[PDB]
């Protein structure tokens, strides 16, 4: 301004989705 | 007839069941086809409300009004500095 | 030795123009300004004094010392002298001086001779018209000195211009009468060395003496001069009375008013950021999320440097404490970025369901928290973590069970699953019904209406009021 | 003049996002290093990649023999202006000092590049200097002087017109905006297919049969994504070599969901090895639950989950975490109910959405002028 | 400010701010520690309690507040938590319904816990709501249906009567 105020200071998935019909 | 049971739609289709849901879906999916099944029961029920005109409309301006205060940020911010 | 010793001389001469001429031309030609029109102030070069204080701010102030031509504090502050036909030989007498500077070695050092200097208008007796000119003479020496940081011998020197400055104090209670178009200049320079107040005396504690000297000063101004003067008496009231409690949220309800009419500019957008975070300690976060926005997005155009970032670190604070929250690392600046680096996962993990992502947050980054002052509602969240995570589940889960749940609601016994989502809809979470044996968290939805009506009936006053203001400000604005 | 350093800009992906590959991708860079005699170009790489042992007198004697082979064309021009022949002479310096530039950076590229853009009268020799940016901008993956050389070349061309640079034009375009995120255009610009050919700057036209049938299956309807892979005359042929990706154009109109994430999985798995994918490929996997979810649910507005499980393999209890948590997460939001054995879809928001975009960009709107409104005057 | 340190000095601001959230009131509980933060910080923490146990008022508890009913700091403040206690009841009868759905009883015996306490019979009065066997409703339904219809309408008419007058007042 410089005046007044401011100068003060699930994934994606890739592994887990694939993996799903293989665990059961 | 909108609302109808699967099976005598059927019979007038003169075909089975299964492939009558999944082609008649698949016409819903076209959009071709207003409505939606009932597996449960088995019924078919129509119904539409096809106006969307009014929203086209409201977003035509609005969404290009956005681009409008754009474009008026390059004058009153210009005075600015 | 040779190119050090034949590089000072370069610097000088610049400072020895615009430096001469900032407070002449703008100074002298308020002086002008100050005899007619009077239209009513304006007094164009108030503003334009805003702009010369801001541009020596970065580059190249004054002193400090240089070592080039100290005698500019002697030159505007002597010779009124006295009535106008004589002020105009005086006018000659800037000159002489500069003939004089022109040839021997111009007093490049003042020091301990500011003493003289400063009580020097005190012995001409004087100006006597402009009491402005006579404080910005001695202050625009001094005001940006205090960017020096010396803290030796020449604060109480500082403190002598804040004497002056209570002499246009007294002078600010007084004449009028009547018009004092120079009082709104008065408000602008004042309001600056009563940062340069704040500045000095937060060298060593708080300036609680100056509270109720500003209260003194502040209410002194009402009602007559108050405008454009309380608003800036009243941020540098909420500043420091924010860092200092206690009653300032319930102190600024009386002092409203509003206060009417917003100046200058980002002025009042500032003020909602401090105030923004006073009624955000009411917590109502409509209120609090329309200031904390309306105090960034009515601020242009910057630099310098980090606190207009810091308005945007606490905006979304309240934010946070919706629910509801966007990832904001495509919004890093290259300076704001390195600033709020904690509060980037913060918000991460207000977005996430996770209660151990979130607390592992506040353990990590609670220094942080101590850096922006923010902490009570840092353990709080916890709740919004039980009504966004059920949120979450609810609508996402077709039929829960209350011990699968339990996992991230964290406990959701069969007695206590009625509540979450029967309180939830206490605040308007979500529909889910429940029907408790073992049990089972049903959720549906049936919901059409609303979008309609409050939107377009409040668009209707919304946009009238807003072209009755554009009535106010073009109709108002044709005086050329 | 491209697939070479194009194959070495490959390698450039090879060791940058990968850290356990430290054998074959260092191997062939060096094998693409000993050829082309590049210089600026294995120092980029000499910072990322490994350090050697040793280089310096051996590509520094083939950049001062290189530098021969720079100086007695640099020493021709001056020789070679003594005659006149209009072009009989620049051009031999545009295109030998690009493939002098070749060996590095871009300063004898965009010096050349202005310096015959007064000359060349025929388009032809223009949008060679457009592939000259483009390729350079494609190892470099600059968009910013990608954009200007066609705006200027698509003038000249469509002043006009052509038959096969038109169509390399289009696989440029859709590069780029498959560089960035467009899933439409894409595949729009693509439905030449086969018509392109193979060229050295299509690279391998397998690799360009891969990018246009995986950014087909996004934004493209179902039934125009089979318009396109079956009805399509040239294009089935191509698709059909690769038995990866059409198995998963095929089970996604076939629809059943057993095979769907395992041949994800290897439409990922070449999604990931693939350069400029990095960045859009998690929001494609996500869109490609909410896209064979949307024929999921379309199926019956009220679904017997039981039905579901029939021949899922298995559905009873997998349907309901996995669809819940992507409903969660914004992808296809339905209300469904379970006990009572019923997926109610739902839900059309055909009453808030549509009166929403008035209030909600007249939110943004009205905000953006009452800033200016405010700000001025004082 | 300067003042010789009292033991009570910290907790006359913890424990009263212990009763005051716990009686639900979410504003001045940030505007008690805006005094600053540093004193706060530093050690002798009883924050932790109020701010959880407002998180088990809308949780609710009850259960979880009966436990910590047990456990509290506390220190020598009692009939603020009685109070404190009072106005959990009530509010939790005010924060419950209007509207929720259907449940079954026991867990209504959940809902105020001891065994069968008169507690259940003074609510079940006052909420009304619904007093059905091992059961209870919502009905009927919902609650009142608001249409809203034409009542909206005739408001709707007098938005634009002086609305108008604003166009008038242009013109």
């Amino acid at each position: 301004m410089s005046e007044k105020k401011q100068p003060v200071d699930l994934r994606a998935e890739l592994e887990k989705h694939g993996y799903k019909m293989e665990t059961s | 007839f909108s609302r109808v049971q699967i099976e005598h739609i059927s019979s007038l289709i003169k075909l089975s069941k299964a492939d009558v849901e999944r082609k008649l879906s698949q016409m819903i999916l076209d959009k071709k086809f207003h409505g939606i099944l009932d597996q449960g029961e088995g019924v078919l029920i129509i119904f539409d409300e096809p106006p969307v005109d009014k929203t086209y409309e409201a977003a035509l301006e609005t969404i290009q009004n956005m681009s409008k205060v754009v474009d008026s940020l390059y004058n009153k911010a210009k005075k600015l500095t | 030795p040779p190119g050090g010793g034949e590089q000072e001389p370069p610097p000088p001469p610049a400072p020895q123009d615009v430096e001469m001429k900032e407070e002449a031309a703008t100074g002298g030609g308020s002086t002008g300004e100050a005899d007619g029109k009077t239209a009513a102030a304006a007094a164009e070069h108030s503003q334009r004094e805003l702009d010369t204080v801001t541009l020596e701010d970065i580059k190249e102030h004054v002193k400090q010392l240089e070592k080039a031509v100290s005698g500019k504090e002697p030159r505007f502050v002597l010779r009124a002298l006295r009535m106008l036909p004589s002020t105009s030989r005086r006018l000659n007498h800037y000159v002489l001086y500069k003939a004089v500077q022109g040839f021997f070695t111009s007093n490049n050092a003042t020091r301990d001779f500011l003493l003289p200097f400063l009580e020097e208008p005190m012995d001409t007796e004087a100006d006597l018209q402009f009491r402005p000119r006579t404080g910005k003479a001695a202050s625009t020496p001094l005001l940006p000195e205090v960017e020096a940081y010396l803290q030796l011998l020449v604060v109480i020197f500082m403190m002598n211009s804040k004497r002056y400055k209570e002499a246009q104090k007294i002078s600010d209670d007084l004449m009028q009468k009547i018009s004092t178009q120079n009082r709104r200049a008065l408000d602008l320079v004042a309001a600056k060395c009563y940062y340069y107040h704040a500045r000095v005396y937060e060298f060593l504690d708080k300036l609680d003496v100056v509270r109720s000297f500003l209260h003194a000063r502040l209410r002194t101004a009402t009602l007559r001069h108050d405008a454009d003067g309380q608003a800036t008496l009243l941020n540098l009231l909420l500043r420091n009375y924010l860092h200092y409690s206690l009653y300032d949220q319930a102190e600024k309800l009386v002092s409203k008013s509003v206060f009417p009419e917003q100046a200058n500019n980002n002025e009042w957008a500032r003020y909602l950021y401090y105030t923004g975070r006073i009624k955000a300690i009411q917590l109502e976060y409509s209120e609090a999320r329309r200031t904390m926005t309306n105090a960034l997005r009515k601020a242009p155009q910057h630099t310098a440097v980090g606190f207009k970032q810091t308005v945007h670190k606490l905006l979304i604070v309240v934010e946070l404490l919706l629910g509801e929250i966007p990832d904001r690392l495509q919004f890093r600046q290259p300076s704001l970025k390195r600033s709020l680096m904690p509060y980037f996962l913060l918000t991460q993990a207000v977005r996430t369901g996770n209660l151990a992502k979130f607390n592992q947050v506040l353990d990590q980054f609670g220094e942080k928290f101590q850096a922006d002052g923010t902490y009570t509602l840092i353990i709080r969240l916890r709740h919004n973590v039980i009504k966004t995570g059920v949120r979450m589940i609810s609508l996402s889960y077709s039929r829960i069970s209350l011990a699968d749940i339990a996992q991230k609601l964290q406990l959701d016994s069969p007695e206590d699953a009625e509540f979450i989502v029967a309180k939830a809809i206490r605040d308007g979470v979500i529909e889910a019904s429940i029907n408790h044996e073992k049990g089972y968290v049903q959720s549906k939805e049936m919901i059409d209406i609303y979008s309609t009506r409050e939107p377009q009936l409040a668009f209707h006053q919304r946009i009238s009021f807003c072209l009755d203001i554009h009535n106010m400000s073009v109709k108002a604005m044709r005086f050329p | 003049p491209k697939n070479p350093d194009l194959r070495i800009a490959q390698l450039r992906f090879l060791l940058s996002l990968p850290e356990h590959r430290g054998d074959a991708a260092v191997r062939d860079e060096l094998m693409a290093a000993v050829r082309d005699n590049n210089m600026a170009p294995y120092y980029e790489a000499l910072c990322k990649s490994l350090d050697w042992q040793i280089d310096v007198d051996l590509l520094n004697k083939m950049k001062k023999a290189n530098e021969d082979e720079l100086k007695r064309l640099d020493e021709e021009l001056e020789d070679a202006e003594k005659n006149l022949g209009e072009s009989e002479i620049r051009d031999a310096m545009m295109a030998k000092a690009e493939y002098l530039c070749r060996i590095g950076d871009k300063e004898g590229a965009l010096t050349a590049f202005r310096k015959t853009y007064d000359k060349t009268v025929a388009l032809g020799h223009r949008l060679d200097i457009v592939f000259y940016l483009l390729r350079i901008g494609l190892f470099y993956m600059d968009n910013d002087l990608i954009t200007r050389n066609t705006e200027k070349a698509k003038s000249l061309i469509e002043e006009g017109g052509d038959w096969d640079r038109r169509n390399r034009l289009k696989v440029y375009q859709g590069l780029y905006c498959v560089a960035i995120r467009d899933f439409k255009q894409a595949a729009e610009l693509f439905l030449d297919t086969v018509s392109t050919f193979t060229s050295y700057e299509l690279m391998d036209y397998k690799t360009f049969v891969t990018y246009t049938v995986y950014v087909s299956m996004i934004a493209l309807e179902r039934p125009d994504l089979r318009e396109k892979v079956i009805k399509g005359a040239e294009i089935l042929e191509v698709l059909h070599s690769l038995p990866a990706v059409r198995q998963y154009l095929f089970s996604l109109y076939e629809c059943r969901y057993s095979v769907f994430f395992q041949s994800l999985a290897v439409v990922e798995q070449e999604m990931k090895k693939d350069w400029l994918f990095a960045p859009h490929y998690r929001y494609y996997v996500r869109e490609m639950r909410i896209h064979a979810y949307s024929q999921l649910l379309e199926s019956y507005r009220s679904l017997t989950l039981g039905y579901m499980a029939e021949a899922f393999g298995v559905g009873v209890e997998f349907i309901d975490q996995e669809l819940s948590r992507f409903i969660a997460a914004g992808r296809l939001h339905c209300k469904i109910d379970k006990v009572n054995e019923i997926v109610e879809t739902n839900r059309p928001d055909s009453k808030n959405w549509q009166y929403q975009e008035t209030i909600k960009k007249g939110d943004l709107l009205l905000n953006r002028v009452q800033k200016l409104s405010r700000v001025i005057n004082m | 400010e300067q003042l010789p340190e009292s033991a009570y000095m910290h907790q006359l601001l913890g424990l009263n701010l212990l009763f005051l959230l716990s009686q639900n009131r979410v504003a001045e509980f940030h505007t008690e520690l805006e005094r600053l933060p540093a004193k706060d910080i530093q050690t002798n923490v009883y924050i932790k309690h109020p701010v959880s146990l407002e998180q088990y008022l809308m949780e609710g508890s009850y259960n979880k507040v009966f436990l910590a009913k047990g456990n509290i700091p506390a220190e020598s403040y009692t009939f603020f938590i009685d109070i404190l206690l009072d106005t959990i009841r009530d509010e939790i009868a005010g924060c419950i319904e209007k509207a929720y759905e259907k449940i079954l009883f026991t867990e209504a015996t959940r809902i105020l816990f001891f065994n069968t306490p008169k507690k259940m019979t003074d609510y079940a009065k006052k909420r009304g709501w619904v007093l059905g066997p091992n059961n209870y409703y919502s009905f009927a339904s919902q609650q009142q249906k608001p249409e809203d219809t034409t009542i909206p309408s005739t408001e709707l008419a007098k938005q634009v009567i002086e609305y108008a007058r604003q166009l008038e007042m242009i013109v």
